[PDB]
């Protein structure tokens, strides 16, 4: 069910192209938005962990800055890495300094949202994005 | 590390407690599997739904830049070569 | 002028006339200029790579 | 060979020295590379194309 992965892979990708076309680039395609109350919030954070794999989430956090997570099919490569656009070819193999990268920005707090980017063979490639929940 | 498998592993093995009340063709689902393959059919449905609509769009802000490019240059091509070109050309014909 | 069925040769020709000149400077404007702008770049990339 | 080496190298300097003195009576022993008659040839081409 080979053809049913790519279709959605190439769809992302164009979600990210519409994303970086402009000012005036309004237009784009949906994604999954996910919301959750505090013991909900949680449950919710923990989730978003558990559907690929462990990173770093929770504990103290503003929560004031949504986190587009758009996921990647990693057929071919071996090992769990996961990387920023912004920051670009630089690739980070433990969820660590990934941890401490993305808390110091949950830290610093615009009200842009953070895209990232995060290869494994296990997890499917997908495009969900995690806002703040209801305190 | 490997905390993916065993959260799969958990998951697989609790239902056996309660089996009949939530396991296979139960009316419930349960379980990171299903919900993720759900989920996959879900985005394509929906992505899919858009697709047209913000596909129209796009070609609407395509058909505005393009008119730019009439009223403001009246269409004509410009690479950086041949701006380049054309001035040296220029300044040749100048400095003999 | 009023007897142009008349003569066909003065408005054949002043036809002729108008034609060419209008058909002149939009010939003039999107052709010529854009040999004289093309035509030296044309020539130095065709002449150094070849 | 060691020793047809000095009178050998002795008849090169001199067939050396007739080719510079040609280039002396023909030319003034201007340097010349196929690119600065090329480019030469290309200005003049230009000038007079504009």
């Amino acid at each position: 069910d080979d053809n049913m992965m790519f279709i959605t892979k190439k769809m992302i990708e164009i979600r990210n192209l519409l994303q970086k076309v402009g000012q005036g680039s309004t237009v784009t395609l949906p994604s999954i938005v996910v919301i959750g109350s505090q013991s909900s919030g949680k449950s919710s954070v923990l989730e978003a962990i558990v559907g690929h794999e462990f990173l770093p989430k929770g504990s103290n956090m503003i929560t004031r800055r949504p986190i587009e997570l758009t996921l990647v099919n990693d057929p071919e490569a071996k090992v769990d890495y996961g990387e920023f656009p912004d920051l670009g070819l630089a690739r980070v193999t433990d969820f660590s300094l990934i941890q401490k990268t993305l808390t110091e920005l949950n830290q610093s707090v615009t009200d842009d949202p953070i895209r990232l980017t995060i290869h494994s063979p296990n997890i499917p490639d997908l495009s969900l994005i995690d806002l703040p929940g209801y305190i | 590390g490997n905390l993916l498998a065993s959260i799969n592993r958990n998951e697989k093995n609790y239902f056996g407690s309660h089996p009949t009340e939530f396991g296979p063709d139960s009316g419930v689902s349960t379980g990171v599997m299903t919900l993720r393959k759900k989920l996959l059919q879900v985005l394509e449905q929906q992505m899919s739904s858009k697709l047209n609509e913000t596909t129209e769009a796009i070609q609407r802000e395509l058909e505005e830049t393009t008119y730019q490019f009439k009223v403001q240059y009246n269409e004509q091509p410009m690479s950086a070569e041949s701006y380049l070109a054309a001035s040296l050309d220029d300044f040749k014909h100048q400095f003999h | 002028l009023t007897n142009k069925y008349y003569c066909p040769e003065v408005f054949l020709d002043a036809v002729a006339t108008k034609l060419a000149q209008t058909a002149v400077l939009f010939l003039n404007v999107e052709m010529l200029n854009d040999f004289y702008v093309r035509f030296p770049r044309e020539v130095e990339a065709k002449l150094h790579e070849h």
